[PDB]
């Protein structure tokens, strides 16, 4: 616990120091990508891809699921 | 020359902004410089204002639209009925655009050619209404059979929405070809597709004088195609399976928009291409076994939409009734009985889309409403008891007047039938008002708030529905004008 | 008494308040679309009393003429 | 100039602007509502005063168009008969309100919208000359009342109750409907000064008034349908007792006297023995089986239906006496079953029972509920001086005017009604006390003590005085019993 | 003061004060917690009975009374905080200080 809660802060460092005219982009790319549709991005021949903004780091999750 | 066209811009307006849509929509979702934007919501809010702006249009012709009469004799003849039910079914369409603008982005449906299906769909129902032969008849028929085709299949994940349009397709395609088989002979023993020359032809003698074996089996292939498009019992035979497997907005697009065109162009059949009173019986027992049928098998659905299509079932049976009574009054119960109809269902499907953000599906899901969102239970409670004819509400006067004009006409079957069949259809419409108010279910499903043009048209109907028996002159005055405008 | 602007503005705000309720929102979250919804009720309601004097009298010219059709067959 | 449509109006304002107001403000709901129940109660009085009993046409008449062709409308208007249900149905629901005054932080604002919305649809039906109308309204109390039982009602039979209550009142309605669009495609119109002055087929008047009938021996409680006011009686709420018994036990009545009674009269006397042996048999039977009953509700409502059976002997008796009679007893049984549910209501919000063995000599601890439950209990016993009396026994010479068996069978009544009436008392108020599970119980506090003072002079009013009354009703009685009499 | 991590509550639970739940404890439905229980990991609290006490500790059986204020304090609390919300609104001006600021040094 005490190694892990070490990792953990690093994204609570990394979000509450956001300036604003990042929480913008933040918050745009959120809404952005809230909801996927393979149906149509594949009928485009697209793929909607995460943004690397939008990535929480891998030692964060439940135990590592990078897919 | 130029101004000949005075009497189709309400079409080739709407004609033109769907091209418009279409190009605006196939251009910029696929620029790479806006990196494949979802333009639904957008082709979606620009057509409903090409659907305000062609009605508009429509509205302010009312002294236009009947000039050059005789240069479209051949093509069409449009009227005061024609034009109440055109400005009537383009409303219907605007609304149901507009409450489903909502599902585009909740579910992230980005697909604008469903926008411009609906458009093109819409035009084909505004040459319906106008349809005046034979050829136009079936042509206008095919536009919308296409267009619904096209839509029902569009979610292509589900196995219910394809299979449903698979469903929707063999039916569609069988019924027209009987509708066709029908009109094929009328043509052929007397000519005269054109309708104001049907109307002389067979008005000259009676069928019971002399028989015609062409004509009158001809005239029953064309009713038994038509009771198949509004999917009339016995001819119900995949309805609620369409209903349930097509896409909620799908749905509500159906059994509002279609059968106000198709029961319009029945109307134009009926009064003038039958004369032999042979299709009072087609109507009678096919309603009459609607009614039954109906009443008798929404008890027993535990989900939703196919209650929904059940109900629309019951309804078309009640609107039926109409035509087996033959006079001015039948006419009237009838348009009634569809407006009120038309008014109730957009508020139904307005409901069953609000609870569509968390994916309703049963009927026992919607358990303890009354506490979470208290008012959209009272709305519902509302519009159910509608649905059941209660007095204090619309629905209630659609279902009195019908019994007035099948009392009229001495059809004293109909009027029992009718009250009976009533009295078990508000039976399970109670019952699924005990599990909205009354009984508590051990686990809650939560509903997220809702969209303001949802709401907004909800609350529109809701007041309409309750307020309606307080002023219910202007209905009553518009459905006699359009009801004598048939003949003068 | 009323004269079909202290019903149609009183529907418009009713059903303003109604959709906003809908929303699990405050009643009167906006107070200037509330004008805007009573100008709305009160133009509906004059439009619609306007269009229902029109349309009787329109009714009564073709009841005028049906039954002046209708009664040449006897004559 | 007080006319009557500010009296429909009145509950509309109060329950319009109850809905603005928010829930948490409980206290501003429940002063609304009481408010606006009490000033439709004045305006109700007040319209009594300006009532001229001396005319036979009706009082103040507001019509306003319903088709485009003035074919039918509402066509609103009271006269001597229909006066005091206005009064009593607008005197009942401030009541109402006042019952369950302390539990309304437990109901909340749907409750009061519910029963403004019930006084004024029950207004509606009452003051109104349109025959089709009155129809729409007469059954659309369905919804308001299906609400009321159903959300607060019993534990969970409360559904059965709901269902009992809104099935009785569909075939039987809808096979009225049928004969209400007959008369409308044969005459013309609904308006019931048109239809009054009509001649119908001989044959026709007998299916016209079996549907009729039909619709009106469900609400009031007759031999083949009566067994829903027991059931649907004791699974309601207090509030919800108090007008189901005091209100819609008299639109069957009230549709006799008004589109039954003028327009068949030989249908009514040709079909005047059948009814007179349904009622006989229905206060017989009523009378021998609520003297074993041991639930602490239905014992009274047996005896309202008993009550309600008897008015139609001399209701369908064409006489003055019979019909004067038959409205003095009506507004009598709204009063006193309105007081004895109330009185049920009280001793069932303290112990939640719902059973009469387990009260018992509890009068050295609840003296002035003791006094009063005696005197409505004395009430019902039809004394003299008392509010029963003078209507019942009014009856009873009515109907012995025109027969001599059926009416001393509804005299044999009350041979038993007042001998249960003081055995059920004599259950509760009477004998040792049985501290073994009614450790602690209180009396009427304030306001259940003033509540039943209005009871209590209209009672003594009634039975002391009754000339008033009688004075409004009786060019409109005698103008009922002799239309279509010529000779 | 209720120090929850990880638990798992049931409808009509109310808890006191000082309440320290630790992970995996289930508070079963219709229970009632005094203040300042603290109850071990993995412990549960039968339906109808109210536990208090350092540890997870029995004290009394609850009657049907006693049992149907809890949705009434649930809704009452609902109603405050209801009075409450309308306190603020929206979109708070906040930042016409902030402009203000900005606009008395520099831009
Ligand atoms: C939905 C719930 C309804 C609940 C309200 C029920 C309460 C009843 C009052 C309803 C109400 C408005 C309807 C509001 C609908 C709500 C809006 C719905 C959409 C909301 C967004 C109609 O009520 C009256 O309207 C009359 C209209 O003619 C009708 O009279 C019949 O008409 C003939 C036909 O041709 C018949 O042949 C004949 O037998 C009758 O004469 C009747 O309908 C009725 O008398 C109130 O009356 C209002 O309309 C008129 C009347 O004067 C007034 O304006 C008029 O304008 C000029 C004319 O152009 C006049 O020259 C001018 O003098 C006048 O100023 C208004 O000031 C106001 O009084
Ligand atoms: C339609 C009505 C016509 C008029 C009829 C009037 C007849 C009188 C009606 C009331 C009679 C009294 C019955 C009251 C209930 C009897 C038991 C009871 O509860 O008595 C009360 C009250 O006692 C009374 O009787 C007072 C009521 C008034 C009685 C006198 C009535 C006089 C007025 C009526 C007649 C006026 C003349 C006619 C008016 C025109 C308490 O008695 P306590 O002695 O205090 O016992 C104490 C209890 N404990 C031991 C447990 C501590
Ligand atoms: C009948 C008698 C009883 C009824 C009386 C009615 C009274 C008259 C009507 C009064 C209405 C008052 C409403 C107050 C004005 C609100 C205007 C807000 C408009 C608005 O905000 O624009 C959008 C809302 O969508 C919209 O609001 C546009 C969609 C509205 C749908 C209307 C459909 C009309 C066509 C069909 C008519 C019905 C035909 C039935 C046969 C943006 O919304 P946002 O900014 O909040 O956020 C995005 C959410 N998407």
């Amino acid at each position: 616990s005490a190694k892990n809660y070490i990792n953990l802060a690093q994204i609570h460092a990394s979000e509450n120091s956001k300036s604003f005219e990042q929480i913008e982009v933040e918050r745009a790319l959120r809404k952005k990508y809230a909801r996927k549709d393979e149906d149509y991005d594949s009928m485009l021949g697209i793929t909607r891809e995460t943004p690397p903004e939008l990535i929480l780091p891998d030692n964060v999750l439940p135990g590592g699921k990078p897919v | 020359m130029f101004n000949l066209f005075l009497a189709v811009f309400p079409e080739i307006f709407i004609i033109n902004a769907t091209f418009i849509l279409l190009i605006h929509g196939v251009v910029f979702s696929t620029s790479k410089k806006y990196d494949y934007p979802p333009l639904a919501s957008n082709v979606g809010w620009l057509g409903l204002l090409s659907v305000l702006i062609t009605l508009l249009l429509l509205a302010a012709g009312a002294p236009l639209l009947t000039i050059a009469h005789l240069f479209w004799n051949n093509l069409f003849r449009r009227d005061n009925f024609t034009y109440f039910c055109q400005i009537f079914l383009l409303l219907s369409t605007a609304g149901t655009i507009s409450m489903c603008f909502d599902f585009f982005d909740q579910e992230r449906f980005d697909a604008f050619e469903f926008i411009v299906l609906i458009l093109l769909s819409t035009c084909g129902m505004l040459f319906m209404i106008s349809a005046y032969d034979l050829i136009a008849m079936y042509l206008a028929i095919e536009l919308q059979s296409l267009c619904f085709y096209v839509i029902a299949a569009s979610k292509r994940k589900s196995e219910f929405s394809t299979e449903a349009g698979l469903k929707y397709l063999i039916l569609g395609a069988f019924s027209s070809g009987i509708l066709l088989f029908g009109c094929s002979m009328i043509y052929g023993s007397t000519g005269a597709t054109h309708f104001d020359q049907l109307a002389k032809i067979l008005t000259g003698y009676e069928i019971t004088g002399a028989r015609s074996s062409g004509i009158f089996m001809g005239i029953l292939f064309i009713a038994v195609g038509f009771l198949f498009k509004i999917t009339a019992v016995p001819f119900h035979m995949w309805a609620p399976d369409i209903y349930e497997g097509s896409p909620t907005p799908v749905t509500a697009f159906l059994s509002i928009a279609p059968k106000i065109s198709i029961f319009a162009n029945i109307l134009r059949v009926f009064i003038y291409g039958s004369y032999g009173a042979t299709l009072q019986q087609i109507f009678f027992f096919c309603s009459i076994a609607s009614m039954i049928l109906g009443a008798l098998a929404a008890m027993a659905q535990t989900k939703v939409k196919r209650l929904l299509a059940y109900s629309s079932i019951g309804h078309v049976g009640y609107i039926c009734i109409g035509f087996s009574c033959g006079t001015i009054e039948g006419i009237q119960s009838l348009l009634i009985g569809i407006f009120i109809y038309a008014l109730m269902t957009m508020d139904a499907f307005a409901i069953v889309l609000a609870l569509r953000q968390t994916r309703v599906k049963y009927i026992a899901d919607l358990g303890a409403l009354a506490k979470t969102n208290p008012i959209l239970a009272i709305t519902f409670s509302i519009t159910m008891f509608s649905y059941a004819g209660i007095p204090p509400l619309a629905g209630f006067c659609s279902k009195f007047y019908l019994f007035f004009a099948a009392l009229g006409c001495g059809a004293y079957f109909l009027a029992l039938v009718g009250v009976v069949t009533s009295v078990i259809g508000c039976f399970y419409y109670i019952r699924l008002v005990k599990r909205m108010f009354f009984d508590t279910p051990r686990t809650w499903i939560l509903y997220e708030p809702m969209d303001r043009n949802k709401s907004l048209l909800l609350a529109m109907t809701s007041f309409f529905i309750t307020l309606f028996l307080l002023y219910p002159s202007p209905l009553f005055s518009v459905t006699h004008q359009m009801a004598l405008s048939l003949y003068l | 008494p009323i004269s079909a602007t202290m019903v149609g503005a009183l529907l418009g705000l009713g059903t303003q308040m109604y959709s906003n309720a809908l929303r699990k929102l405050p009643y009167m979250r906006h107070p200037w679309e509330h004008v805007v919804g009573m100008g709305l009720g009160a133009v509906f309601a004059n439009q619609l009393v306007k269009w229902d004097v029109k349309l009787k009298e329109d009714l009564d010219v073709m009841l005028a003429k049906a039954r002046a059709a209708n009664e040449r067959r006897y004559f | 100039y007080f006319n009557l449509s500010g009296l429909i109006l009145c509950p509309v304002l109060g329950s319009i602007i109850l809905l603005f107001i928010p829930n948490s403000r409980i206290r501003l709901i429940r002063l609304i509502g009481l408010c606006a129940s009490l000033i439709t109660f004045l305006y109700s009085l007040v319209l009594w005063i300006q009532f001229d009993s001396s005319t036979a046409k009706f009082q103040f008449v507001e019509s306003l168009r319903w088709l485009p062709y003035e074919n039918i409308n509402f066509y609103l208007g009271i006269d001597g008969i229909s006066l005091f249900f206005v009064i009593l149905t607008t005197f009942l629901i401030p009541i109402c309100i006042l019952v369950g005054w302390s539990g309304m932080r437990s109901y909340g604002k749907e409750y009061i919208i519910a029963f403004l919305i019930c006084e004024f649809l029950m207004i509606a039906v009452f003051c109104m000359l349109d025959l089709l109308l009155f129809y729409v309204f007469f059954e659309s109390v369905l919804i308001p009342m299906f609400i009321i039982i159903g959300v607060w009602g019993s534990r969970q039979r409360k559904i059965k109750a709901a269902y009992q209550f809104f099935l009785y009142t569909l075939l039987g309605s809808l096979f009225m409907l049928l004969a209400i669009l007959l008369i409308l495609f044969q005459t013309g119109t609904t308006d019931l000064q048109i239809l009054l002055t009509t001649e119908f087929s001989e044959r026709r008047q007998i299916f016209l008034w079996i549907a009729f009938f039909a619709s009106f021996a469900v609400k009031v409680p007759m031999v083949p349908v009566h067994i829903w006011l027991p059931e649907a009686h004791v699974e309601a709420p207090t509030a919800g007792s108090v007008i189901l018994a005091g209100i819609l036990l008299k639109f069957g009545t009230y549709g006799f006297l008004r589109f039954s009674i003028p327009m068949f009269p030989e249908a009514t006397l040709c079909f005047t023995p059948f009814i007179y042996t349904l009622s006989a048999i229905a206060i017989i039977y009523t009378s021998l089986t609520t003297l074993r009953q041991i639930d602490l509700k239905k014992i009274i409502a047996y005896s309202s239906v008993a009550h309600m059976n008897l008015v139609t002997i001399g209701m369908f008796s064409l006489n003055i006496q019979g019909i004067g009679g038959s409205i003095l007893l009506m507004l009598s049984h709204g009063l006193v079953s309105s007081a004895l549910f109330l009185c049920v209501g009280v001793l069932y919000d303290r112990h939640k029972t719902r059973l009469v063995r387990y009260y018992g000599g509890l009068v050295s601890t609840m003296p002035n509920f003791s006094t009063i439950f005696f005197f409505f209990t004395l009430a019902n016993m039809s004394l003299p001086g008392t509010s029963s009396f003078i209507g019942e026994f009014l009856i009873l010479v009515g109907a012995f005017q025109r027969n001599s068996l059926v009416a001393t069978l509804a005299a044999l009544g009350m041979i038993l009604g007042a001998a249960y009436s003081l055995w059920l008392y004599n259950r509760v108020v009477s004998g040792n006390l049985k501290p073994d599970f009614l450790h602690k119980f209180s009396d009427l506090n304030g306001r259940e003590v003033f509540i039943f003072i209005p009871f209590l002079v209209g009672l003594v009013w009634m039975g002391v005085y009754p000339k008033v009354f009688l004075d409004c009703m009786h060019t409109s009685v005698s103008n009922l019993v002799q239309h279509g009499k010529f000779h | 003061y209720s120090l929850l991590r990880s638990c798992t509550i049931e409808p009509e639970c109310i808890i006191g004060q000082h309440s320290i739940l630790m992970e995996g404890s289930l508070v079963e439905t219709r229970s009632i917690l005094e203040a300042g229980s603290v109850l071990p990991p993995g412990r549960r609290i039968p339906s109808g009975e109210l536990w208090g006490g350092n540890p997870a500790r029995f004290i009394r059986t609850l009657t049907n009374e006693e049992t149907l204020e809890i949705p009434k304090l649930a809704v009452a609390i609902n109603h405050l905080s209801g009075d409450y919300f309308s306190e603020f609104l929206p979109y708070s001006t906040i930042y016409l200080e902030v402009e203000k600021f900005k606009k008395s040094l520099g831009i």
